[PDB]
RNA sequence: UCCUAAGGUAGCGAAAUUCCUUGUCGGGUAAGUUCCGACCCGCACGAAAGGCGUAACGAUUUGGGCACUGUCUCAACGAGAGACUCGGUGAAAUCAUAGUACCUGUGAAGAUGCAGGUUACCCGCGACAGGACGGAAAGACCCCGUGGAGCUUUACUGUAGCCUGAUAUUGAAAUUCGGCACAGCUUGCCCUAGCUGUGUUGGCUUUCUAACCCGCACCACUUAUCGUGGUGGGAGACAGUGUCAGGCGGGCAGUUUGACUGGGGCGGUCGCCUCCUAAAAGGUAACGGAGGCGCUCAAAGGUUCCCUCAGAAUGGUUGGAAAUCAUUCAUAGAGUGUAAAGGCAUAAGGGAGCUUGACUGCGAGACCUACAAGUCGAGCAGGGUCGAAAGACGGACUUAGUGAUCCGGUGGUUCCGCAUG
RNA sequence: UAGGCCCAAGCGACUGUUUAUCAAAAACACAGGUCUCUGCUAAACCGUAAGGUGAUGUAUAGGGGCUGACGCCUGCCCGGU
RNA sequence: GACAAUGGUAGGAGAGCGUUCUAAGGGCGUUGAAGCAUGAUCGUAAGGACAUGUGGAGCGCUUAGAAGUGAGAAUGCCGGUGUGAGUAGCGAAAGACGGGUGAGAAUCCCGUCCACCGAUUGACUAAGGUUUCCAGAGGAAGGCUCGUCCGCUCUGGGUUAGU
RNA sequence: UAACUUGGGAGUCAGAACAUGGGUGAUAAGGUCCGUGUUCGAAAGGGAAACAGCCCAGACCACCAGCUAAGGUCCCAAAAU
RNA sequence: GAGGGUAGCGGAGAAAUUCCAAUCGAACCUGGAGAUAGCUGGUUCUCUCCGAAAUAGCUUUAGGGCUAGCCUCAAGUGAUGA
RNA sequence: UACAAGUAGUCAGAGCCCGUUAAUGGGUGAUGGCGUGCCUUUUGUAGAAUGAACCGGCGAGUUACGAUUUGAUGCAAGGUUAAGCAGUAAAUGUGGAGCCGUAGCGAAAGCGAGUCUGAAUAGGGCGUUUAGUAUUUGGUCGUAGACCCGAAACCAGGUGAU
RNA sequence: ACAUAGCAUAUCAGAAGGCACACCCGGAGAACUGAAACAUCUUAGUACCCGGAGGAAGAGAAAGAAAAUUCGAUUCCCUUA
């Protein structure tokens, strides 16, 4: 008589940024899960096989302007 | 039980087996050696009437942890690497 | 009476010095085509029984 | 003409069967959803789960008459038992304590007990039943419990029993027909189609008598239709019985037969991916709104080098609105294997050369997270591919394309090996 | 003290039988029909068996299934089980 | 001295009250123990004293130990007693009067009349019961009232077979 | 003025209304499903006639003392005819 | 009417789940036995301090359960909390 | 106490009657304010949801053996005995077999303060760089009916055709 | 037929039956239950029934246990665990 074939959903994937501008990270940090880049790896930062944006080094989080419309994050060491 | 969820102890795998000819040794260190008059003749009879040794599993091993301090010969079923070099740089003796 | 070891769990852990209980992992049994090289190579590594299990099933290793 | 094993005959039919339906027509009545007669578009009759009739019969069902009447119009009176009063005797269900009003409201949404009004001097007796969601019975309907029981079957697993073969009890003989091997001949070292013997190996069939059998006769024990023994007859290595085996086996047994659910059933759904709902971190429900997955690729992977689209306008043959060619414009409207989203024109899109990193050991750190799992990862070592080199490469623009344990198979193994090898 | 009667229709032929204690009926039974098994230590049935019922019977008999007096009848299909 | 906290269901934590028994110490008691009853008593609570009456022989207190250790509810179990209530009921029917008896009489006995059954409410008798039968005595209980009476109570008797 | 770690013991897994951001339903429900806050739950006291979920406000005990909150001040009924 | 026979995994049934000692879809008694009950009911003195949850995940799971979350007690850390 | 609307009390309060564990007393209560029992179960019950007529007695987390944790105590790189024997059914003596600890790592051979993985003296897992042990109070768990009462049923052997 | 059934007589402190709701040995042998369902498995060789005892029964003087300097019937307790 009456049905739905709505009703599906995947799990949710967690995604966006896992650490904050100007916050201390340990090298290997995720810093930003995503699909494809909506945000660009910065300065030893680097981009895994599915676009997570992680530290290479330990350092301070930096996001910053890429051009006119993107945006990368980068990561510098502390004095 | 939970609640007929797999257990956890259903859900993970067995693994090993156990040796029908297994042996395990009585472990005796240098730190503990040095209970002995500097001289004396340590053998397995020693060590379980002095009390070091009290089951004597499948024979007396010697092992490095600590320093010996003093001159032995020691007789026991194995060795260490670590402890008969100790023993001889004591000017001691050790036998299997 | 003594109480019981459970045998499938005594079949399955080990007692480390500090009293935790070194497992085995599961997904290694077949299937390997459906896993990633990175992932079986992991799996290749044993972990330890967690706290919150460990609340559970603690009793049944009591003598182990 | 399609299909079927074959397409319902006679009789009967709005029926103990007709939903629609009070079918329609006729009869009966003043008026008839019932009844009788007829009709036949039989939702969904029909020939031994018998069809259609049928005298007699029926505490059977049904409709109509006459008679009859307190059934009724519409009630009245009278007799007796109880009720009532007195003497005697004297229970019961029920019961949190009770000084136990009504109305309108309030409230677990229907109030003696709460609010605000209204009404009401204290205590009996005969009566009535509106309420005390009155008493009586832990609702029998409904759902639920990994409850029970009886029942069914082409549910599962069994089983009494039956059938069938081997073998033991189980012996003698003859004929006849095969498998294997040797040898001889034989027709187109050995093949093919055959033949006669030679050796065990075995089938089928008969015959015999001595095992075994006779709820057959006679004889004795013995006054006995039991039993035992004897004799004759019948039967006979069969049958019966033991062990083993295959088949059949709701006859009988033990059980299983999911959950979600705007009650349950029925329908739908159940794991994974993308989007919206989702309230600009993340997360976030409904049987909310939309779609995908259970793969694919030997290149559609790696690397080096090179390249840039879709569309439009204008010319041009077969050629048209679109095929292929040319110029210009054209910033992404193309393409990105496959849903969507996020990305990608410094390409992640397109072409070519060479290649196999779609490596081995790993792994600081991190995300996600109840667990088990899931995800990302620099960097180190080994040995490589492409590149002049820097360097890139541990599959694919990214996120689905999957399943624990137990058990078993296969390969490898400087592990173990129940006195020792 | 001692039948009410009559005209019709459905069902069951009939006399019987039944839910002791909410159902007496159109249900069961029935005489009749038919199918089927059974050659006698019959088949069927009870029992582990012995031993029995069948039957001190023998196919005009015995068990089981279905139908249900009587009258007129009982069509087609053997592909499936 | 100051000043801060102290609502609370599931539930966690703490400190305590009271019951029976045991050990040791120290006590009480026929000049009256426990129990019970009453009172205007004391402590923050569970609870503890005291006085008086009843009662008539056992019992506190201190420290420690041990538990059949605390009830208001289970349509709880057993007992007692209420309520309903002087209520329903007193189980098919015809009695009336006279005379007795008696502490007492609608109810027992006797009499007369009346009424009921009479294919029977009569007469036998098989089962079944098992003394209920008879005589004298009784009136607690039983008898649905009463009771002088009884299938009840007491006492003593009673059943005879060759057919 | 908390927070975190480790260990002993738990209960809970039926939630309600109200306000507000939304789905669903009909810009229906004392409806239903999520987000956010409060209260009830487990909260007495004052107000809203009465009125778990609204408004004020969190009861250690005592007082025949004072100031206020929400809400109120003609009489019921404390306070302005 | 009398005397007898058939007995519960069974009898008996002119058939109703019908009877087998006043309730028969399987009599009654005793035993296994305190079957099992993820259900309902009940669970007894006092004060003091703290004080939830009605959620997620998985579940032949949905009024049950497990781990997490939230309570409590203790020890530790030491400003890491608001 | 006979003009009154009652979960029956509570707080306020005259009148009347008394006189105590002598305390800023006891009994009664004209009249005023406030106020819908208790338990269970619930989101929420005055609930018209459940239970109890009343009173009394009786009536529900126990014990054994194991585990774990905490407190206590003895001893401490040690700690401790079991059965048995002796003893008064005792304490206790004796009994060192055994158990736990003093070393881990590995599936194992084995090596050992390290070991496993690994070709690796790399990296990583688990470890080292002191404390245990015996008895016992408390808490909790396991095996036992395991806090108490309650099925419908299942099986076994008997008893019944008055 | 021989004598074998059979039959008759005599002897026997021969047997029988009971129970202590215990313990022992043996025959035959469940189910509720646990597995959060259920069949293998469990309950359990338990309950019940039956036979046989004895004061105890059963077992017992290696076709044993092992792996050394071997031990030397059986039974029972501790431990191994
Ligand atoms: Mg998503
Ligand atoms: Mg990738
Ligand atoms: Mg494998
Ligand atoms: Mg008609
Ligand atoms: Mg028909
Ligand atoms: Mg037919
Ligand atoms: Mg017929
Ligand atoms: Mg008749
Ligand atoms: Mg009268
Ligand atoms: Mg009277
Ligand atoms: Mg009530
Ligand atoms: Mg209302
Ligand atoms: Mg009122
Ligand atoms: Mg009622
Ligand atoms: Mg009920
Ligand atoms: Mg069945
Ligand atoms: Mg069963
Ligand atoms: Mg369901
Ligand atoms: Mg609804
Ligand atoms: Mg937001
Ligand atoms: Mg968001
Ligand atoms: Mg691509
Ligand atoms: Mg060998
Ligand atoms: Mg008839
Ligand atoms: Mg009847
Ligand atoms: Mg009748
Ligand atoms: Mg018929
Ligand atoms: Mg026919
Ligand atoms: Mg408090
Ligand atoms: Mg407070
Ligand atoms: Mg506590
Ligand atoms: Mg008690
Ligand atoms: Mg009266
Ligand atoms: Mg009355
Ligand atoms: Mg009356
Ligand atoms: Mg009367
Ligand atoms: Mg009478
Ligand atoms: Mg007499
Ligand atoms: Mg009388
Ligand atoms: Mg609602
Ligand atoms: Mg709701
Ligand atoms: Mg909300
Ligand atoms: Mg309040
Ligand atoms: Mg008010
Ligand atoms: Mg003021
Ligand atoms: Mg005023
Ligand atoms: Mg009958
Ligand atoms: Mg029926
Ligand atoms: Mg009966
Ligand atoms: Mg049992
Ligand atoms: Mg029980
Ligand atoms: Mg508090
Ligand atoms: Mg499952
Ligand atoms: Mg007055
Ligand atoms: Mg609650
Ligand atoms: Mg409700
Ligand atoms: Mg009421
Ligand atoms: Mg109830
Ligand atoms: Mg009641
Ligand atoms: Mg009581
Ligand atoms: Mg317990
Ligand atoms: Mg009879
Ligand atoms: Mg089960
Ligand atoms: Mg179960
Ligand atoms: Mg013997």
């Amino acid at each position: 008589v009456s049905s739905t074939k709505n009703g599906r959903d995947s799990e949710s994937k967690r995604l966006g940024a896992k650490r904050a501008d100007g916050q201390f990270v340990t090298g290997g940090s995720i810093l930003y899960r995503q699909r494809g880049t909506k945000i660009y790896p910065g300065e030893n930062v680097g981009r895994g096989g599915d676009d997570t944006l992680f530290a290479k080094i330990d350092g301070v989080v930096k996001f910053e302007r890429k051009g006119r419309d993107k945006k990368q994050v980068s990561v510098y060491a502390v004095a | 039980f939970e609640g007929g969820q797999l257990p956890l102890f259903r859900r993970l795998p067995k693994r090993g087996f156990t040796n029908i000819n297994r042996k395990e040794y009585a472990i005796v260190n240098l730190d503990q050696l040095n209970k002995f008059e500097d001289g004396t003749e340590v053998t397995p009879a020693l060590l379980v009437e002095s009390g070091v040794v009290k089951n004597e599993k499948s024979g007396i091993k010697i092992l490095g942890n600590g320093s010996l301090d003093k001159k032995l010969t020691v007789k026991a079923h194995k060795f260490s690497a670590s402890a008969a070099e100790a023993i001889d740089a004591k000017g001691g003796a050790h036998e299997v | 009476p003594k109480m019981k070891t459970h045998r499938g769990a005594a079949k399955r852990v080990k007692r480390t010095a500090s009293g935790q209980l070194k497992r085995s992992r599961a997904f290694t049994s077949h299937l390997f085509a459906n896993k990633s090289t990175k992932q079986k190579r992991q799996l290749r590594k044993a972990r330890l029984v967690s706290k919150s299990d460990m609340k559970r099933v603690k009793q049944l290793l009591a003598y182990k």
